[PDB]
C-alpha cells in the first residue's frame, strides 16, 4: 500500500509531464511592447499525459489564465459551458487545420453551438441527440428506430 | 474574362526575390500579375489556377 | 413594419420561378411581352426581370407571425 | 499500411458524417435572420456570429493590427500641418481647406482617435498578432478595381476631399445592416455584428 | 489645456468618491465587527 | 544537505544537474537560416526542413511552408 | 510624333542572372546620351545580340510617323508608312508600373518605367524628365535596331 | 552520372554515420537525449540521419533536372506529383515505416 | 502546514472579494487586491492553532445600492460541514436582517447537511463553495467570455425584441461554475459577450436552468 501509492510529491492522475520550450508562435507568450510591436516571448510550458485541471490551476507560479486542458469534459466540469464552447472549437480546429487544410469558421461555430445549446454537453450519438425533446419521428430515423416510436 | 485584377506567385518563386531588385520584373517569370483582365507577368500553375 | 430582408433569397427565386413556370405551362396569362420564345422557364425568367410575376411570398417568422412580400417589392438578386 | 488504413477509414468516417448530419439536419436560417432548429430554439442569433453566407467571403489583412505605435501614427493620421506634402497629394484648392478650416482638422483628428481605439479592440480580438482574417468584400481588390476603372494615375495630385472619405465611410457604415432596428438592444447588436468589417 | 485641467480635476472628484466610499465601508465595519464577535 | 560533506554536496549538485539535463526536451532539429524573414515579427532567425520547405521562426514560433 | 523616349544603348550583359529561358534573354544595358539604365527581354531566337552590341531604341506610342494613334488591334494589310520600316525589332506592350524616388515633400528625380511586351518585361530607368512621356496602363512600342557603327 | 556519384557518396556517408551511432550505443556512450530512453534516442538519431540522407539526395535529384524534364513539369505545374516523387524515382525511395 | 494555509486563506479571500464585487456588492479597493504580507500583518501569520483561525476572517458585505442587503461568507473549520454547524450559522443570521450567505467548506459537507441548505432556502438563501474551487478566479480565464446577469426589466425587452419565448433561448444549468460565480437562480437570463473572429464581437443570451 505504501509502495504503489503514497504521493510523496505531486498530484494524482498526472501520470507524467513533459517540459517544453515553444518553437512556434502558438504557445509562445505574446506581449504588446511599449512601442506597439507584438514581440513573441519564449517561455517554458509543461505538457501532460493526464488531466485534473483544478489542482493544477491552483498551483503557484502557474498561469491561471492560459492553462488549457484538451479534455472537453474536464472543461465542462471546471470552467462551464461557455468555456467548453470555445475550447471545443479550439480542439476541433486543431484536428482540422493540423494537416494544413482549412474549414470556414461558420461550420465550427455551428457544431459547437448545437453541442452546447441545452446547457449540458450534448453528444452526437443516441445518448445525446435522441434525449433532446425533438419529437418521435425525428428520433426514429437516426438510431433506436422501434424503441423511440 | 472581364477586367480582373489579381497577383499570385508561381510554384518555383524564390523567396529572396521580393527583397532584392527585379521585384516588379522577375527574371524567372514567377510573380503572376493580372491587370484589367490581362496577363502581364508570370507563369500560371496550381497556385494561380 | 416589415423587418425581413428586402432582397429576394435564392430559394425564393428558385421556387417562384418554378411555380410561375408551372402556371405558365398551364396556360396562364403572361404579364410580359413574349419576343417569340416558348419555354416556361424562359418566360418566367423574363417576367422576373420585369418584376411582373403575379406572386407574393408569405415568409413565416419563428414566433408564428408572417410577412407578405410582393415580387415587385423585394430586390431581385440574380 | 496504406491499403489497410484505406479500408478502415471508409467504415469509421462514414458513420461520423452520418451522426453529424442527424444532430444538425433541421438547423436553418429563419426569416428572422436567426439560426434555429426544429423546436424553434435559437442556436445562433446571427448565422456565424456575423450574418454572412459561406460562399462570398475571402481571406484579407487587418492593416491597423501589428504596426507599431509610431508606424501606425505616421500612416493612419493625415497630418494637415506639412504644407509641402499636401500639394503633392491633393490639388491646390483642397490644401487650403485643410490648412485653415478648424472643423476639418478636428474631424480628421477625431477619426484617428477612433482608429486608435479600434486598434486596441483589434488587439483584444486577435491576440497573437494574426493579421489574416475572413470577411465579405475584398477591399484591397475593390480599391485596385477602382484604380483601373477610372484611370487613376497615382502620380498626379488627387481631387478627393479628405473629409468626403471621413463622412462617406460614416454614411456607408449605416447601410451595412445585419440586425435591423432602432432599439438600443438592436443597435448594439448591429454594431457588434458588423464590428470587424467596420 | 483648460479642458485637460477640468478633466484632471474631475478625476480628482472620482478619487474623492472613492474616499467617501472607503470611509463608508470602514464606517459600517466598526458596527459589523461587533456581530462577528457576538456570533461566536 | 547544507551540513553534508563537500564531496556529497558536489555529488548531489551533479545528480541534480544531470536530472535537469535529462528532463530537458530535445530542441526540434532543422537547418538554421537567415534567408527567411518571419511575416509576424520581421526577424530573420528561422529554421527550415525540406520534405516542400517547412519554415519555423525561432523568435515567435510562427510556422509556414513553400511549395 | 509620339516618341516617348529614344537613345542609343549598348549590351552590357546578355543574361547575367544566367539564361532562364531558351528563346528569351535578359539584356542589361546603359544608354549613350541620357545615361539611362535598361533591362529588356528580347526574342534571342529571331533576333540575336551579343555583349557590346549597340542599338538605337526608340520607345514610341504609335507606329505611324504622323502620330495618328492607332487602335490596338492587328491589321497586317496596311499601306500607311510606319516607324517599323527602319527598325529590326518591333514589339507592342503596356507600361504596367511606373516607380520613382519620390519623397514625402519633394518630387522625383528618377523614374523606372516598367513595360510588358505580352510577357517580355522591360525596365527603362533614369532621369524623370526624359521619362515624362510614360503613364501607367498606356500602350507602347519598342522599335530597336542594331548599330553597325 | 555526376548525380549518381553524389547520391552514392551521400548514401555511404549515411551508412557510415549510422555505424557510429551503433558503435556509441553498442559501447554505452549514446546518452539519453533528454525526454527519452536509450532505445528511443537511438531510433531518433538514426531516422534523422536517414531522413537527412533522403532530403539531401532528393535535393540533388531536383537540381540535376533539365528544364525539359517531364517529371519536373508536372510537379511545378502542380498537375500531378510532388518533389518527393521525383526523389523516389531518381535518387532514393527511403525509409519504410509500419505504425 | 502553517505557511501554506496562510497563503491559501488569503487567495480564497481575494477571490471571494472579486466575486462579491462581480455580484454587485461593495468592496473597498484595498480589500480587493491586498497582498500576502499585510495579510500576515493583519491577522497573525499563524493558522496552526493561532490567530488567523477560521471563523474570524469571515466577511460580511452589503449590496451597492441597497445598504441593508448583506451577505455572509462563512469559513468552517470542520472539513466536512454538518447540520449542527450550519444550524448555528443560521441561528445567528436570524438576529439580523441578512438573508444571503456563502459557506466556504474545507472538505465537502455531508449530503444530509445539504438539505438544511435547501430546507432553509426561500427564507435564507445559502450556498456552498469548496476551498479548492476558490483558489482561482475562473472568470479571469481566457476561455470564459464576459458574463453579465440581466435584470428582470431587460430580460423582457430582450424576449420582446426578438419576439421570443424564454423557452427558446440557449440554456446554462444552475450548477455550472460560472452560474455559481454569479449566484444566479433558475429562470434568469445571462448575457454573454464573446470576441468573435468573423464579426469582432458577439452577444448571446443564456437562460438559467
Amino acid at each position: 500500500n505504501m509502495l504503489t501509492d503514497m504521493t510523496l510529491q505531486g498530484i494524482e492522475q498526472i501520470s507524467k509531464v513533459y517540459m517544453h520550450l515553444p518553437q512556434t508562435d502558438n504557445k509562445k507568450k505574446i506581449i504588446i511592447t511599449e512601442d506597439g510591436e507584438f514581440k513573441a516571448l519564449q517561455e517554458w510550458i509543461l505538457e501532460t499525459d493526464g488531466v485534473s485541471l483544478m489542482r493544477v490551476l491552483s498551483e503557484k507560479d502557474v498561469d491561471p489564465v492560459r492553462t488549457t486542458s484538451n479534455d472537453i469534459v474536464e472543461i465542462f466540469t471546471v470552467l462551464g459551458i461557455e468555456a467548453v464552447r470555445k475550447a471545443l472549437e479550439r480542439e476541433l480546429y486543431h484536428v482540422i487545420s493540423f494537416d494544413g487544410s482549412y474549414v470556414n469558421y461558420r461550420h465550427l461555430a455551428l457544431l459547437c453551438d448545437t453541442m452546447t445549446c441545452r446547457g449540458h454537453l450534448m453528444a452526437i450519438t443516441r445518448h445525446g441527440v435522441n434525449r433532446q425533446d425533438t419529437g418521435p419521428l425525428m428520433k426514429c430515423s437516426f438510431e433506436e428506430t422501434v424503441d423511440v416510436l | 474574362p472581364g477586367h480582373i485584377n489579381c497577383i499570385r506567385t508561381h510554384s518555383t518563386h524564390p523567396d529572396d526575390e521580393d527583397s532584392g531588385p527585379y521585384k516588379h520584373i522577375s527574371p524567372g517569370d514567377t510573380k503572376v500579375v493580372v491587370e484589367n483582365g490581362e496577363l502581364i507577368m508570370g507563369i500560371l500553375c496550381k497556385k494561380s489556377l | 413594419k416589415r423587418i425581413t430582408t428586402p432582397y429576394m433569397t435564392k430559394y425564393e427565386r428558385a421556387r417562384v420561378l418554378g411555380t410561375r413556370a408551372l402556371q405558365i405551362a398551364m396556360c396562364a396569362p403572361v404579364m410580359v411581352e413574349l419576343e417569340g420564345e416558348t419555354d416556361p422557364l424562359l418566360i418566367a425568367m423574363k417576367e422576373l426581370k420585369a418584376r411582373k410575376i403575379p406572386i407574393i411570398i408569405r415568409r413565416y417568422l419563428p414566433d408564428g407571425s408572417y410577412e407578405d412580400w410582393g415580387v415587385d417589392e423585394l430586390i431581385i438578386s440574380d | 499500411e496504406g491499403l489497410i488504413d484505406t479500408a478502415v477509414k471508409t467504415a469509421e468516417t462514414g458513420y461520423i458524417q452520418r451522426r453529424l448530419i442527424k444532430s444538425m439536419e433541421s438547423v436553418m436560417v429563419k426569416y428572422d435572420a436567426t439560426v434555429r432548429n426544429s423546436i424553434n430554439q435559437v442556436v445562433q442569433l446571427r448565422y456565424g456570429e456575423d450574418g454572412l453566407a459561406g460562399e462570398s467571403v475571402e481571406f484579407q489583412n487587418l492593416a491597423t493590427l501589428k504596426p507599431s505605435n509610431k508606424a501606425f501614427e505616421k500612416k493612419f493620421r493625415f497630418d494637415y500641418t506639412n504644407e509641402r506634402a499636401l500639394r503633392r497629394t491633393l490639388q491646390e484648392d483642397l490644401v487650403k481647406d485643410v490648412l485653415s478650416n478648424a472643423h476639418i482638422q478636428n474631424e480628421l483628428e477625431r477619426e484617428f482617435e477612433r482608429m486608435r481605439e479600434d486598434r486596441e479592440v483589434l488587439r483584444v480580438i486577435f491576440p497573437t498578432g494574426d493579421s489574416k482574417v475572413v470577411l465579405p468584400c475584398n477591399l484591397l481588390r475593390m480599391i485596385w478595381n477602382a484604380q483601373k476603372i477610372f484611370h487613376i494615375n497615382p502620380r498626379l495630385p488627387s481631387d478627393l476631399h479628405p473629409i468626403k472619405v471621413v463622412e462617406g465611410v460614416k454614411e456607408l457604415s449605416k447601410k451595412l445592416v445585419i440586425v435591423n432596428g432602432d432599439d438600443p438592444l438592436s443597435r448594439q447588436a448591429q454594431e457588434n455584428a458588423t464590428l470587424l468589417f467596420n | 489645456r483648460q479642458k485637460l485641467l477640468k478633466e484632471q480635476e474631475e478625476k480628482r472628484l472620482r478619487e474623492k468618491e472613492e474616499q467617501k466610499k472607503l470611509l463608508e465601508q470602514r464606517a459600517q465595519y466598526v458596527e459589523k465587527t461587533k456581530n462577528i464577535l457576538m456570533f461566536t | 544537505e547544507e551540513m553534508a560533506s563537500d564531496e556529497l554536496k558536489e555529488m548531489r549538485k551533479n545528480l541534480t544537474k544531470e536530472a535537469i539535463r535529462e528532463h530537458q526536451m530535445a530542441k526540434t532539429g532543422g537547418t538554421q537560416t537567415d534567408l527567411f524573414t518571419c511575416g509576424k515579427c520581421k526577424k530573420k532567425n528561422c529554421t527550415y526542413t525540406q520534405v516542400t520547405t517547412f519554415v519555423v521562426c525561432n523568435e515567435c514560433g510562427n510556422r509556414w511552408k513553400f511549395c | 510624333a509620339g516618341i516617348l523616349f529614344e537613345d542609343i544603348f549598348d549590351v552590357k550583359d546578355i543574361d547575367p542572372e544566367g539564361k532562364k529561358f531558351d528563346r528569351v534573354s535578359r539584356l542589361h544595358c546603359e544608354s549613350e546620351s541620357f545615361k539611362m539604365d535598361l533591362i529588356l527581354d528580347v526574342n534571342i531566337q529571331i533576333y540575336p545580340v551579343d555583349l557590346g552590341d549597340k542599338f538605337r531604341l526608340v520607345i514610341a506610342s504609335t507606329l505611324y510617323e504622323d502620330g495618328t494613334l492607332d487602335d490596338g488591334e492587328y491589321n497586317p494589310t496596311d499601306d500607311r508608312p510606319s516607324r517599323a520600316d527602319q527598325f529590326e525589332y518591333v514589339m507592342y506592350g503596356k507600361v504596367y508600373r511606373i516607380e520613382g524616388d519620390e519623397t514625402s515633400t519633394e518630387a522625383a528625380t528618377r523614374l523606372s518605367a516598367y513595360v510588358s511586351y505580352g510577357g517580355l518585361l522591360m525596365r527603362l530607368q533614369g532621369d524623370a524628365n526624359n521619362l515624362h512621356g510614360f503613364e501607367v496602363d498606356s500602350r507602347v512600342y519598342l522599335l530597336m535596331k542594331k548599330l553597325a557603327f | 552520372s555526376k548525380t549518381y556519384q553524389d547520391i552514392q557518396n551521400t548514401i555511404k556517408k549515411a551508412k557510415q554515420d549510422v555505424i557510429e551511432v551503433i558503435e556509441k550505443a553498442h559501447n554505452n556512450e549514446l546518452e539519453p537525449t533528454p525526454g527519452n530512453t536509450l532505445r528511443q534516442t537511438f531510433e531518433n538519431q538514426v531516422n534523422r540521419i536517414l531522413n537527412d540522407a533522403r532530403d539531401k539526395t532528393g535535393s540533388s535529384a531536383q537540381k540535376s533536372l533539365s528544364e525539359y524534364n517531364n517529371f519536373k513539369s508536372m510537379v511545378v505545374s502542380g498537375a500531378k506529383g510532388s518533389k518527393i516523387n521525383i526523389s523516389q524515382v531518381i535518387a532514393v525511395v527511403g525509409q519504410q515505416n509500419v505504425e | 502546514d502553517d505557511e501554506e494555509e496562510t497563503y491559501r486563506l488569503w487567495k480564497i479571500r481575494k477571490t471571494i472579494m472579486q466575486l462579491c464585487h462581480d455580484r454587485g456588492y461593495l468592496v473597498t479597493q484595498d480589500e480587493l487586491d491586498q497582498t500576502l504580507e499585510e495579510f500576515k500583518a493583519q491577522f497573525g501569520d499563524k493558522p496552526s492553532e493561532g490567530r488567523p483561525r477560521r471563523t474570524d476572517l469571515t466577511v460580511l458585505v452589503a449590496h451597492n445600492d441597497d445598504p441593508t442587503d448583506q451577505m455572509f461568507v462563512f469559513f468552517p473549520e470542520e472539513p466536512k460541514v454538518g447540520i449542527k454547524t450550519i444550524k448555528v450559522y443560521c441561528q445567528r443570521m436570524q438576529e439580523e436582517n441578512i438573508t444571503r450567505a456563502l459557506i466556504v467548506v474545507q472538505q465537502g459537507m455531508t449530503p444530509s447537511a445539504k438539505q438544511s441548505l435547501v430546507d432553509m432556502a426561500p427564507k435564507y438563501i445559502l450556498e456552498q463553495f469548496l476551498q479548492q474551487e476558490l483558489l482561482i478566479n475562473i472568470t479571469e480565464h481566457e476561455l470564459v467570455p464576459e458574463h453579465v446577469v440581466m435584470t428582470k426589466e431587460e430580460v423582457t425587452e430582450l424576449l420582446a425584441r426578438y419576439k421570443l419565448r424564454e423557452n427558446q433561448l440557449p440554456r446554462i444549468q444552475a450548477g455550472d461554475p460560472v452560474a455559481r460565480y454569479f449566484g444566479i437562480k433558475r429562470g434568469q437570463v445571462v448575457k454573454i459577450i464573446r470576441p468573435s473572429e468573423t464579426a469582432g464581437r458577439y452577444i448571446t443570451y443564456r437562460l438559467v436552468q
